[PDB]
């Protein structure tokens, strides 16, 4: 449900995700790196599947962050795909892909994969 | 990288 | 080239992707599935990294599509991560993650992974 | 699923 | 180091992995599903990189299990890629790919991805 | 066909893979990298699922290669998961995971993912 | 599937 | 890395 998703979330590496879920399935916000001052904020956009999910099923969602802002340009973008699971302890469990822009020759090793779990802290 | 933890 | 990402792209499965790249990193458009159909269209939103790349590199980008529209709701979402390479033959090479909303017990197999190459042909 | 090919 | 890897390990879903690391970088053993009686054992084979790793770095390894034995045939195979991290609490952190045999048409959705962490219990 | 997996396979990067499929699910062989070279050969071990597949399905398999031989040690290992399809044009379509041994602080980016299609051509 | 938890 | 193309 949009409300449950909306809020501030953190993951085990110390990064910050601030998101607002709109009624039209949109996801917007900012993502901040693990500690490190104020200018570590990047724009994120995503989508969530507003489910009739009376199954205790999670809500599927995903979002993208291109690692470029006014202070830095890492020439890479990450996409997180996962599910939002509500309750008193809501969590968003994801798997992510981080692709860096490479030349033809290193394209083979341009993508990293991992997983992150986010815990909600504020609305 | 802005997606990993802090530095040393 | 920069906003060479804007346009209509097709992949090997037949799906079409229509996007507009904004000068500041935004990616907006529609993703349409099988048959072309009429409302096999879903909204997509993404971001791309606008950089100098003297060393002939591709442009990193990614986008998401939640599989729900006013006619279908597949309780899932796909995210594509990859890079744009322009030239005579522009292509967007991606790897994707498709996660379905499951219950705990099925969460271990909630995600499929694959790859797709999109062209303007 | 709307991500696959057609069901023809 | 072969010793540290050799032993019995379990992961959070309740599955059992029994492995022997040989001096030649080989990995052999059996994998058992999460609870479920005796005939839930499958053969696994893998390789580990015997590292001069005096960095507190993990040892990279991987293994494969084809889900077919004398009782069942699931027509699928899983490969786990990860690192062994020793200490009093040794762990093997992995990311896995599970591919099922499909026809040409469903090949697009033949592979699942996830992650599992194994805790060592016996030598 | 069943032990049609046995043979020499090549992928788009130039690497060669030579394997023997045992009647009971084993996969053994050598994987050689760039240039062909001499000791760009690494041992590979894997497993494949021997099944009836009336419905024209591929055969699921997977294998690992630890990147260490008596000449190099790249402190990493790759696992390929995929399926074999035989016929006039046999192919092994895979997705792979390459994990490097890192220290905790770098563990978040210890794994690369990709895909490779191997042919006997 | 022999890689998931027990059944219900 | 021995998994890539050659360094030619």
């Amino acid at each position: 449900a949009e409300a449950g998703i909306t809020g501030t979330w953190y993951n085990q590496l110390g990064s910050t995700f601030i998101v607002t879920a709109g009624a039209d399935g949109a996801l917007t916000g900012t993502y901040e790196s693990a500690v490190g001052n104020a200018e570590s904020r990047y724009v994120l956009t995503g989508r969530y599947d507003s489910a009739p999910a009376t199954d205790g099923s999670g809500t599927a969602l995903g979002w993208t962050v291109a690692w470029k802002n006014n202070y830095r340009n890492a020439h890479s973008a990450t996409t997180w795909s996962g599910q939002y699971v509500g309750g008193a302890e809501a969590r968003i469990n994801t798997q992510w892909l981080l692709t860096s822009g490479t030349t033809e020759a290193n394209a083979w090793k341009s993508t990293l994969v991992g997983h992150d779990t986010f815990t909600k802290v504020k609305p | 990288h802005p997606q990993g933890p802090p530095c040393k």
